[PDB]
């Protein structure tokens, strides 16, 4: 059977009803190693822990994408000036910063 | 003084709080719930029983014709049967062969054993919650039924204690109830004079010595054997009997909310749904006087033990210096860790030991004794049983488990995001910055 | 056969209809309410009265002390004199001068006629309503108390009739109710417990015969007077009779819709306020062919009198022939007409003078007769009275009272301005094409 926290009941023949109430007391350790602690609050909270998961590495991966792309487009706003002139010689260390030969 | 509070419907589990006066001494409150009672209002359409399909004797007539007088029985048949040669034990008893003539009449009746066993119908509306409370208001402790509907008062000592009316209309019970021998059953019961045969309520008395019963159980009368004095009919068996095989089971297995259905009236007891709002009218005369009472300097808690399990796990010595000795109010006024006792009687620089119950895995709770605050700090552990056998006395704070090594890991990822993007707008902004000025030179 | 149709609810007035099968003869169905109550779920709490202030006789005691012994009674008063010097009839009592003591003790119990003369404060809510309907189904009558909520049939000869639901949850009592003396009172009366002092309930006995009371009646002891044996208390007077000194009018007399309070039920009668829906379950049997029953042919409708009255002021007359003698159902299918009976005897030749009520000026209605369709038309005039003692028998229908004359002013103020606008802008179309035919030469 399944117990929750909220309460379960069996009445088994004539002997009178027991009640059970389960407690917290999930597998794993919430205190460190995080690849435990992931199946601690997967035992514990299912639907919470998945949608945390998810909302957190879709908050990580558009913060690194756009991160990404300002510096992108920031390398070419440096290097755009620099480069349409007939010579083309970047400063010294403009060059070594800014990732140019 | 309008003092507004709210306690959880639950029997057993005890109820603290206290009154801060503001600037008088702080007013224990206790309220320990015992019974819970629902009770219905409840009223009888008709009983049904099994029946009992009642003969009349043969009215033979030796060489003639018999006709029909109704009696106006109880689905009363009247069917006449000529051609008839019957026979006693001593011989024949007419003498002709053929034009004789018998009557057989069969109508029903409720059974011998109606009055102990029978099911009553009853119809249920609006329920009326009952509550056996056990009160305590600054050491006067009464034991007082009380109504819970928004009004009809508890007097005792001159406060007047009120208990609101409940947060949910729910009831165990339908529009609709069948009791049978002790157990109540939401059963949709045909109407009174709309009784079916072989089903239940094919007989229909309105009350257990009505002297009135509606039958409808399809009987019908059948042609007797040659040379046989005998009434045979042909009916439909017994409804009551077949909603008795059939009979899914009783309102005190399948009620939800742990309701326990009971019958000297019918009533539900101890249903863990809805909370009882209370008001209490104290008088200005019960607060007494700060300096009355002890208050306490350089005061200071230490969690001794800590598990976050359904029962009182955690221990907590609080030290402290008191400038009387005397009992007075413990607290907590979160819902972050409900305490055992409601008052702690005090030396004059002892350590005091509270049972509390929590939750939380890292517990930051500021208790309040007699007129302080002191800050209780610590970390709990896991319990060891995983099925107990008695409820929770606690309350689950959404975030309460959280386990400080995942808020770093939360925190770690949900910041460095951040940090990342603004510190890349910030690059932007110089970069555009940078191109605006060396733009300049045009 | 499926029948629903609707009654309003209003005693004393016949209702008639027929039901029309496709291809049979119509069967006709009529309805008389005759009293139609109201019954609320009725909840005692308490009954009240007129107090007794019972006074113990005075302790005396000589040269000593008393001391105060209570007894736990209703109000129960109680005080220490002292420095009395009491007298009998037969000379001084005590020989002490000072230190002498009489005990004074008081207390509320409720008066003698407690029984004949008290008044019962109820809860009421959720009513139910119960009529005594005359019912009569082709010649088939019965005289049944009917139920009227959607169940609870009525069941002769085969036919099911199930009187459904009122339209309106309207009750003419409130949440609270006092009754005395066989009249009932919507008051506020204050709750068990809260039974204030010079106001009614200062007396609160749970029953008759509770033999526990509560009493707040402001009693309060006073010092006798320097020689005399007396037990002196000042007290506010019978909240009772103070309530029957006001006593804002009976519910007999002051209910909408011309309710009719009774006592033994708490009910109320006779409400003319929503309306009762009918079902009827016809079995098959009923319906009797087309050639079993009499069928007009060349049938003409002529108005003798013609007065829009309250009650049937209005005469028509149909002459007909038809080739049998026998009884048949007339009917007006709108509520154009209100007939008086619901069948009309029939010769072969003759001719029928049925009596109609109507609100028309100007009736043209089409009078349903044995099978067929024949068309009333007349002009009906005022009636002679004002005022009469009677209600109602029609329906009035808007528009009904628009007077030929009144239509033909609304005809040709607001229909021949119309034609004026379509005239005007017929000119204006044929102008522009002129000028436009005009300025086609160049």
């Amino acid at each position: 059977f399944t117990v929750t926290e909220k309460g379960w009941e069996f009445v088994w023949g004539n002997h009178p009803p027991k009640r059970f109430w389960a407690q917290e007391t999930a597998p794993g350790n919430p205190h460190g190693l995080p690849h435990e602690v992931i199946t601690h609050y997967y035992h514990r909270y299912p639907m919470s822990t998945i949608l945390g998961l998810s909302i957190c590495a879709a908050i990580a991966t558009v913060s690194v994408a756009a991160s990404t792309w300002l510096f992108c487009r920031s390398r070419v706003a440096c290097l755009t000036p620099y480069r349409l002139t007939p010579n083309a010689r970047i400063p010294f260390c403009l060059a070594v910063l800014c990732c140019a030969r | 003084y309008e003092h507004a509070t709210t306690m959880p419907s639950q029997a057993g589990i005890s109820y603290n709080t206290i009154v801060n006066r503001a600037g008088y001494a702080p007013l224990p409150i206790s309220i320990t719930p015992t019974k819970i009672k629902l009770i219905p209002t409840v009223n009888l359409e008709y009983v049904t029983c099994h029946y009992k399909t009642g003969m009349d004797s043969p009215a033979i007539k030796c060489c003639g014709s018999q006709e029909c007088t109704p009696t106006y029985r109880p689905d009363e048949q009247c069917k006449v049967f000529t051609g008839v040669y019957p026979f006693m034990w001593g011989g024949a008893y007419c003498f002709c062969d053929t034009e004789n003539t018998q009557v057989s009449k069969a109508y029903v009746m409720k059974s011998d054993d109606c009055l102990a066993d029978h099911a009553e119908a009853y119809k249920a509306h609006t329920a009326s919650v009952q509550a056996f409370l056990n009160i305590t208001v600054g050491e006067h402790s009464i034991v007082t039924t009380v109504y819970v509907n928004g009004e009809t008062p508890v007097n005792f000592n001159g406060v007047k204690i009120t208990a609101g009316p409940l947060s949910t209309a729910w009831t165990p019970f339908d529009r609709k109830i069948v009791q049978y021998a002790g157990e109540i059953y939401n059963y949709d019961f045909p109407e009174y004079g709309a009784g079916q045969p072989g089903a239940f309520g094919d007989i229909q008395s309105r009350t257990v010595s009505s002297s009135d019963l509606y039958a409808n159980t399809n009987l019908v009368l059948q042609r007797p054997k040659a040379g046989a004095i005998h009434v045979p009919y042909t009916q439909a068996p017994s409804g009551f009997e077949q909603w008795k095989k059939d009979k899914a089971p009783s309102l005190k297995f399948t009620a939800p909310f742990g309701c326990e259905i009971y019958t000297n009236p019918i009533r539900a007891e101890n249903c863990a749904v809805g909370s009882i709002p209370l008001a209490f009218d104290i008088p200005d005369a019960l607060f007494t006087r700060v300096s009355e009472t002890p208050t306490l300097s350089a005061a200071e808690c230490t969690l001794n033990e800590c598990v976050y399990s359904s029962d009182f796990g955690g221990i907590a010595t609080v030290k402290y210096s008191a400038s009387k000795s005397g009992k007075c109010a413990v607290h907590v006024p979160s819902g972050t860790a409900t305490l055992k006792e409601a008052a702690v009687e005090l030396t004059e620089q002892g350590s005091a030991t509270i049972h509390f119950s929590t939750a939380n895995i890292h517990p930051e709770f500021r208790l309040q004794i007699c007129t302080s605050y002191v800050t209780c700090k610590g970390d709990c552990h896991p319990p060891k049983d995983h099925i107990v056998t008695h409820p929770q006395y606690h309350a689950q704070t959404f975030t309460a488990a959280v386990s400080k090594t995942a808020w770093t890991w939360l925190t770690s990822l949900l910041g460095g995001s951040a940090v990342i993007i603004i510190i890349g707008l910030v690059l932007a902004t110089i970069v555009a910055m940078y191109v605006l000025t060396n733009q300049k030179h045009n």
